[PDB]
RNA sequence: GCCCGGAUAGCUCAGGGUAGAGCAGGGGAUUGAAAAUCCCCGUGUCCUUGGUUCGAUUCCGAGUCCGGGCACCA
RNA sequence: GGGCCUGACUGCGAGGCCUGCAAGCCGAGCAGGGGCGAAAGCCGGGCCUAGUGAACCGGUGGUCCCGUGUGGAAGGGCCAU
RNA sequence: UGGUGUUGGCUCUUGGUCGCGCCUGCGUAGGAUAGGUGGGAGCCUGUGAACCCCCGCCUCCGGGUGGGGGGGAGGCGCCGG
RNA sequence: GGGGGGAACCUGGGGAACUGAAACAUCUCAGUACCCAGAGGAGAGGAAAGAGAAAUCGACUCCCUGAGUAGCGGCGAGCGA
């Protein structure tokens, strides 16, 4: 990590629980990440949105 | 102020709060102008003026009201105030309190979801050319 | 500074505790005691001069028990005090406490 | 971490109706020179986006970035 | 190089490599819900081997476990970071 | 060194905040010094209009306002560009 | 009536350090040692503005147990109802 390659959580967009933590480079990727991922809570895939760690 | 108004002033007293019913009984005592005055209900929403999202706007279909049927549109001004016609000075007292109360209800129904303060910071009943009385909403 | 003549208060011993850090209540890691040490805490002693049977009597009393002195003077009304020296008047006055 | 804040032309800068000021650059006057002085001219999404108003650098939401402040660091 | 994608999964994990401890490493297979593919199948990040830091204290999002007579609350636990 | 006790009297001047009263608001079109909406065809005058004398002033220089001395029936809107 | 004495014991007012933490500062040693005041054959404490969950017990002191429990703790060393 650095100040530019930063850490982040992914929050299930349906139930709002943070389920995955990952990293990205906020220069190379100024937009908030969107990714389909498996929410254990909803037991199904679900688009997750980057949320400030 | 004119003698005519100076007169009315006596039948008021600021301190006192009054009640929807008590105010309805005064209206008539306060409508001394040569025509069927109105009444009006001035509030004072305790929300942030310069904004949006928390903007109070809408309509209400008063059961009696106007007599000039219902559905009045009201919208908070740039300040924290909101005003609306509740009927004409005529209307039997037990007919206004029904609207005053029916209008104030709509206001609460259109309170935002993000508002700080007691919302109805203050409320008053009046007439076109008469003075005014605070009220316990 | 010593003792209250009325209330009996005398200096107590206290610790002066230096701390550091942010209290847990304020979302901090907690408070660290960077030093403890003994100090003294004195009664707020003060002089009170009252006239009683035309002699000047004077008390070392804690501020808090000041009006108590004026109370003692009041209750001294029904007292055969005249002619006495300051000392034995004061003696008499305290006997009422 | 939180609180206060600045972004307006090449540089530095004041400001619900608007867009300017200082010297830097250029043209001209003047000069033995170097200046100082004097006259004219430029050099703008007024940080970004979104929302008020008939409209806005001006009010508000949100961002991006430097500036300041306070505090904490297992 | 291109197309479609988010498996840079959740719950586990037979069996091992390494090893004083603690750690480090590799892992088939089963379930859930998926991606790509006609299919066989592959996918629990990256050809590999560096890119790291035990506890303690504490922040935040969850869960609704405990709640000092009782109901709450304060404060903690658990999961995630 | 701030607060506070021991610590009191009388004055003069200030700021904050709350309640009431009153006024202050000038792009540009324009009767001309338009706060914001809302009510609304009448309202002001014997509870003294129209200009006047002193003006508390406020000023964007045109005016805005205000208590009083004169004063003895018209001013101000809807209209409508 | 006091005063002064008394081996230890006792209660009240003050109150260390080495040491332990394999350094050290919070913490430990320890309210110990020691100083001082007082008491007496003992002293202290004592008839609930108590415990604390039992719809309960019933002053205080002392022993056993509860218990190295509950807890406290640079959650370290340790401390400890
Ligand atoms: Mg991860
Ligand atoms: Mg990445
Ligand atoms: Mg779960
Ligand atoms: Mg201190
Ligand atoms: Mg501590
Ligand atoms: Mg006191
Ligand atoms: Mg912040
Ligand atoms: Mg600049
Ligand atoms: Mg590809
Ligand atoms: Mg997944
Ligand atoms: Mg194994
Ligand atoms: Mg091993
Ligand atoms: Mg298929
Ligand atoms: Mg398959
Ligand atoms: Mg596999
Ligand atoms: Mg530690
Ligand atoms: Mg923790
Ligand atoms: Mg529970
Ligand atoms: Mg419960
Ligand atoms: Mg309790
Ligand atoms: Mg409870
Ligand atoms: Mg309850
Ligand atoms: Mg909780
Ligand atoms: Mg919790
Ligand atoms: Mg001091
Ligand atoms: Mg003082
Ligand atoms: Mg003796
Ligand atoms: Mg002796
Ligand atoms: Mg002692
Ligand atoms: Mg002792
Ligand atoms: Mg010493
Ligand atoms: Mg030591
Ligand atoms: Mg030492
Ligand atoms: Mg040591
Ligand atoms: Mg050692
Ligand atoms: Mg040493
Ligand atoms: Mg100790
Ligand atoms: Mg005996
Ligand atoms: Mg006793
Ligand atoms: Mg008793
Ligand atoms: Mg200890
Ligand atoms: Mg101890
Ligand atoms: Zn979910």
């Amino acid at each position: 990590a650095s100040e530019v390659r930063i850490k982040l959580l992914l929050e299930c967009t349906e139930c709002k629980r943070r389920n995955y933590a990952t990293e990205k480079n906020k220069r190379n990727t100024p937009n908030k990440l969107e990714l389909r991922k498996y929410c254990p809570w909803c037991r199904k895939h679900t688009v997750h949105r980057e949320v400030k760690i | 102020h004119g003698k005519r108004y100076r007169a009315l002033l006596e039948k008021v007293d600021p301190n006192k709060v009054y009640t929807i019913d008590e105010a309805a009984r005064l209206v008539k005592e306060l409508a001394t102008a040569k025509f069927d005055e109105t009444v009006e209900v001035h509030a004072k929403l305790g929300i942030d003026p310069r904004r949006s999202d928390q903007n109070v706007r809408g309509t209400v279909s008063l059961p009696h009201g106007l007599g000039k049927a219902g559905r009045i549109e009201f919208r908070n001004d740039k300040t924290g105030a909101i005003h609306a016609p509740v009927g004409k000075a005529s209307f039997p007292p037990e007919k206004l309190a029904d609207n005053i109360r029916a209008f104030i209800r709509a206001l609460e129904a259109h309170k935002p979801e993000g508002a700080k303060g007691t919302f109805l910071r203050s409320v008053y009943v009046t007439t076109t050319m008469g003075p005014s009385v605070r009220i316990n909403p | 500074s010593k003792v209250c003549e009325i209330s009996g208060k005398r200096p107590i011993v206290a610790n002066s505790i230096q701390r550091r850090g942010k209290a847990k209540r304020e979302g901090g890691v907690g408070k660290k005691t960077t030093g403890i040490s003994k100090r003294r805490q004195y009664p707020n002693l003060q002089k009170v001069r009252v006239r009683v049977a035309g002699q000047e009597i004077t008390f070392r009393v804690a501020a808090s028990h000041i009006p108590k002195v004026y109370e003692l003077v009041e209750r001294a009304k029904g007292l055969k005090l005249e002619g006495l020296s300051p000392k034995e008047i004061k003696k008499e006055l305290l006997k009422l406490l």
